[PDB]
């Protein structure tokens, strides 16, 4: 009826719930603390052993740009529901103005849009079990947090029409970007959060998670993860791509920078592989029924590789 | 039978002749409905779903399951009748007519006992013969539905369930929801494979499996105002209609589905022919027909659009997002105008948004509208609606550095996922649009100065989402000579309409070149030189009727060595 | 025909006498309309066009095509009637008169089957007569439009579409948008050359 997953735990579901940490690691490379906290919250919720009043989970995520804060929420939604589009995603970037917050819960009676209702409350009532993502919470004004203040503790919101909605079974996730060696960054992020938000809001949350910066192993596995998308896209046109390990090493070498996250790597892949392969496809050099072995020549595998190029077969 | 037939249609006899379409993949929801009707008290389910998912198709499949015989004993040999409220209300000039008709229907149902009632569009019951607070269909059905003596099945969309039923909590209590979720892609493929036969017989055409896989994928990927499996059926049906018209046995492939989608939404997903392929490969020259110099920017944009047209673009992100940052007048806007001219054939199709106006803290709502409860709620956003008019577009954000950070905090949405939620609450698609951000800042060392200025005037994330940051180079002598050539060609082309012919010697072009070069150039100067020394002179000369219509005008120069500064040179208009 | 002549106007009979202006250069849109009208389910096109562009001109061109017989076999000898919703709900004074008139119109169309409806200002279907005890014409028409048993053609302003039809997704689903864009300069010259004889 309601879609809230209270059942008897079958053996397959049980061994999945024990093993869902590495299931989250299938889409996220690194960030052991965030995956740990999410796994603890889901295990508490699905065991039937949970606080009735408080929501299922309340997390604020902090770290540099592109360290998978939104990717973690997307993979969690993919785990629980099977697809990313079931994630209730509200981005706070549109809520900079104080008058904009009426979109969240709805128009009061006697005003335009009262019959339409809110956006967050209605989508929560549609699927009571959902992962609600609030992106870039600092970019909204501080008065917007006042509506979420009571759902963060009591799990109830009163819309304009007067109905009380249930936030008790949802997982609330906040994603931030403040703060931008690991312990110094954690202390700076915690201090910035304390001086940015009122302390009465930081106390009602479960865990404050700081995302660790990406290292060489993380980015060199993430090369494989983000090239699997291109391989699957190529599979739709009856042609396959296989990268030589030298290509993986060169892509990981030219896409690594501690200042930023994963998107420099996607820029490197997009400029080195996707564009050149697009030229080769539209020139009809390579078509369906062939394989593409991408290799790096004029390189040793250790140097910076300022003259190496990619060969397509 | 005679009473219900004039006021309703029997789906059982409809499925006896196969007049209903076969329904497949709906075993879970149909079992849910059959198990709700087997209850003792309050055995009335209402099918809540998003409009275009198969809420009536579930009921048709249940009618087929009844007539075949897969039902349990509680739904065995039950004639499923839909009820037409319009037939009840019509012809009732008086109170007695409508209430007598409804109670005669109820008496026939309770007398025969093997008719399950079906109320399509259940939200129509709140007010049938009178208002919500008087004697109508709802207040007659409610005592019957409370005890479960009347088996009825409802169907209401999500929004109308929120609006009409939920304000009447008495009917909301008596109906147990059955959610019909939107089918998946593989589910839609199976549904199309099931509905192959009817469309094949109707359109006299044969459909391939790859056509249906492509139809499902394209309908899910691009069309974002309708819901599966209706849009896939729409594409297949429209392709069959196109073949039926064109032949007057045809075959439907994924190419025809792509044509139907291109007609529907304008998204340029097509099987490329040779001419457009060579156009795409050589389009750098096509852009260089208009823009002169700046090879890096045209190269990057050519790469992005070639990636988009070959089906190698990340489907969760736009076609390309660029920051055009460089000195004024170089052609940062002209590149976007050239893109619009290339992609659409006309330049007015470039949706241009100027960031000069967005310098206040109250003007951020112009892009995506006003929140509910405020003025401007019905009109909504200006940018979002413009994008909804044509999903394939080039969006120009002119003069970025004028607008301050709230708009960019709004635009991180589109730069990441290509989504934007306007004030009305609807989400719009940006997965195909090309985003261009033109900036005037920092004015090889210019590269680093522009990078430092953009890092100082922006937060790291906004610069991070952008695909390529492109820094325009300053112009040189050959480039401004070609610019002079282009401007004179424009003047001649404009003058063609007034029965004229215009030509310049190369000495005049060189003289224009020598008086139009400095580090603060662009085309904002050296076009003022044109308007001051060629256009104005031509206008004043043709106003007093010399070298008028039909006469070729030749612009020459005298008193000039061809190498000197030419401050004493004057243009002669023969 | 005895009931539709009281509430509608026959464009095919109007094209018999040539009272409609010739339509020049709108062959693509007429082809798109005949393409949509040739479908099995949801064969209702709406001409989503800005005012002043010729939304009614497309329909009169389709009627002239029908009477001249260049249409495919699925539109051969089909009388295109415009539906005047004002006359449908004109004399009601009651709760059951308007719905009875709608039932008579739909029953005559079903028992004839060769009449295609045209609705100027298609957004008028929602709230097409809504008293305390009345059901508007949209709720009557929706089951017939979804199954494809009734072929209706709509003409609606972009803004009017967004204000009214966009608010009702159930009726929005049944209609396929047909983009009618502004003619270019040369197209306008061709239209003027077509209309030279009439204006002279
Ligand atoms: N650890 C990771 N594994 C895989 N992809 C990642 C990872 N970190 C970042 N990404 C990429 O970054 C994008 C998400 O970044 P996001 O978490 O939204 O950063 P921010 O929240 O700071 O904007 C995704 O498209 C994903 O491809
Ligand atoms: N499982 C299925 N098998 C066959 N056809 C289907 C299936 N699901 C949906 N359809 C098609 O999609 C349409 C769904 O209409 P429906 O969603 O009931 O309209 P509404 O939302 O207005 O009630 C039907 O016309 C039907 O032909
Ligand atoms: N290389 C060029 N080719 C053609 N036209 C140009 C070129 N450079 C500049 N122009 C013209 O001059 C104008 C300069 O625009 P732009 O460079 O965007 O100014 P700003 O940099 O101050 O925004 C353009 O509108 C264009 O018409
Ligand atoms: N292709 C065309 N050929 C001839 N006349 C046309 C054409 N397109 C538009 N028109 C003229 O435009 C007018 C139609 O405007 P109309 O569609 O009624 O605007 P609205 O629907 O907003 O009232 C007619 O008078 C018609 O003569």
């Amino acid at each position: 009826w309601t879609g809230i997953p209270v059942f008897k735990l079958t053996e397959a579901e049980t061994t999945r719930l024990l093993r869902m940490e590495e299931e989250l690691h299938k889409r996220i490379i690194g960030q052991e603390d965030a995956v740990k906290a999410v796994s603890k919250a889901i295990r508490r919720t699905r065991a039937g052993l949970k606080d009735p009043k408080r929501p299922s989970g309340s997390f604020i995520f902090a770290g540099p740009s592109g360290v998978g804060k939104t990717e973690l929420s997307k993979a969690l939604a993919n785990f629980l529901f099977g697809d990313d589009d079931a994630l209730i995603q509200i981005d706070m970037g549109e809520f900079h103005d104080r008058f904009t917050a009426s979109r969240l819960f709805g128009a009061p009676p006697g005003y335009v849009g009262y019959e339409e209702g809110g956006q967050l409350t209605e989508k929560v009532r549609r699927k009571p079990f959902s992962v609600v993502l609030f992106d870039e919470i600092e970019k909204a004004h501080q008065e917007i947090y006042n509506s979420l203040l009571q759902v963060l503790e009591d799990g109830r919101l009163t819309d304009g029409q007067g109905r009380t909605v249930d936030f008790k079974n949802t997982v609330l996730i906040f994603t931030s970007n403040l703060g931008t060696d690991y312990e110094r960054m954690k202390q700076k992020v915690n201090d910035e959060l304390k001086k940015h938000f009122r302390p009465e809001f930081l106390n009602r949350i479960d865990d404050i998670i700081v995302f660790h910066q990406l290292t060489r192993e993380e980015i060199i596995r993430m090369v494989d993860l983000m090239i699997s998308r291109v391989a699957g896209q190529l599979k739709s046109k009856d042609m396959a791509l296989v990268l030589t390990d030298a290509a993986k090493a060169l892509l990981a070498k030219r896409g690594f920078d501690p200042v930023l996250g994963a998107r420099p790597l996607r820029r490197t892949i997009q400029r080195e592989i996707e564009d050149q392969l697009s030229e080769k496809i539209l020139f009809e050099e390579v078509g369906p029924g062939q394989v593409v072995t991408v290799d790096v020549d004029n390189w040793d595998g250790e140097g910076p590789g300022e003259d190496a190029v990619f060969t397509f077969t | 039978s005679l009473v219900l037939d004039q006021f309703g249609r029997n789906l059982t006899a409809a499925a006896m002749e196969g007049k209903l379409d076969p329904v497949i993949g709906r075993e879970k929801e149909i079992e849910r409905v059959m198990q709700v009707l087997s209850r003792r008290t309050k055995n009335n389910p209402v099918l809540i779903g998003e409009p275009g998912v198969g809420k009536t198709a579930v009921v048709e499949g249940l009618a087929q399951a009844i007539v075949h015989g897969e039902v349990p004993e509680t739904l065995k040999d039950k004639q499923l009748y839909t009820l037409d409220l319009g037939s009840l209300v019509a012809g009732s000039r008086y109170r007695g007519d409508f209430e007598e008709r409804l109670k005669k229907v109820l008496k026939e149902i309770n007398t025969r006992g093997d008719i399950i009632l079906f109320i399509d569009e259940l939200h129509t019951l709140v007010g049938a013969g009178a208002a919500e607070g008087a004697i109508d269909a709802a207040s007659i059905l409610k005592p019957k539905l409370a005890r479960g003596e009347l088996q009825t099945i409802g169907a209401t969309t999500l929004d109308e369930y929120r609006k009409y039923i939920e304000k009447d909590a008495a009917l909301e209590r008596r109906f147990q929801p059955v959610q019909v979720g939107e089918p998946t892609v593989e589910h839609t493929i199976e549904i199309l494979k099931g509905l192959r036969d009817r469309y094949e017989a109707h359109h006299r055409v044969s459909i391939t499996d790859a056509a249906m896989v492509a139809a499902a994928t394209l309908a899910d990927r691009y069309i974002n105002d309708r819901f599966l499996p209706d849009k896939a059926i729409d594409l297949i049906d429209e392709a069959g209609a196109r073949m039926r018209i064109r032949r007057m046995v045809a075959e439907v492939d994924d190419e025809q589905i792509a044509e139907v989608l291109g007609n529907w939404t304008g998204i340029p997903v097509f099987k490329l022919t040779e001419a457009e392929t060579t156009r795409l490969l050589r389009m750098e020259e096509e852009l260089h027909k208009r823009i002169i110099g700046q090879e890096d920017a045209v190269k990057a944009v050519s790469k992005a659009i070639r990636r988009t047209r070959a089906g190698l673009k990340d489907p969760k992100r736009p076609s390309g997002s660029f920051i055009f940052a460089g000195p004024s007048g170089v052609g940062k806007t002209e590149l976007s105008k050239a893109l619009a001219n290339f992609l659409f054939g006309d330049d007015d199709a470039l949706i241009q948004i100027d960031m000069g106006e967005f310098h206040d803290r109250f003007t951020a709502s112009r892009l995506f509208g006003a929140p509910p409860g405020y003025v401007g709620y019905e009109e909504g956003g200006q940018l979002t609606e413009k994008v909804r008019r044509k999903p394939f577009s080039v969006v120009l954000f002119d003069e970025i550095e004028k607008a301050h950070q709230e708009i960019y905090n709004s635009l991180l949405q589109v730069l990441e996922d290509g989504r934007l939620t306007d004030g009305q609450g609807r989400t719009v698609d940006f997965k195909n649009t090309v985003l261009i951000f033109t900036s005037n800042l920092g004015t090889e060392r210019m590269k680093q100065k522009v990078n430092d200025e953009l890092k100082k005037h922006f937060r790291p994330e906004f610069l991070n989402r952008i695909d390529d940051i492109i820094v325009f180079h300053q112009l040189t002598r050959e480039e401004i000579i070609r610019m002079v050539d282009l401007m004179i060609s424009r003047v001649a082309g404009q003058l063609k309409s007034k029965d004229m012919a215009l030509v310049l010697t190369d000495a005049a072009k060189a003289l224009l070149a020598k008086r139009g070069f400095d580090p603060v150039l662009g085309a904002r100067p050296l076009r003022r030189t044109i308007q001051r020394e060629i256009e104005d002179q031509l206008s004043e000369k043709i106003l007093f009727e010399e070298v008028g219509p039909g006469q070729v005008v030749t612009v020459d120069v005298d008193n000039w060595d061809g190498e000197g500064p030419g401050e004493d040179a004057v243009f002669t208009f023969t």
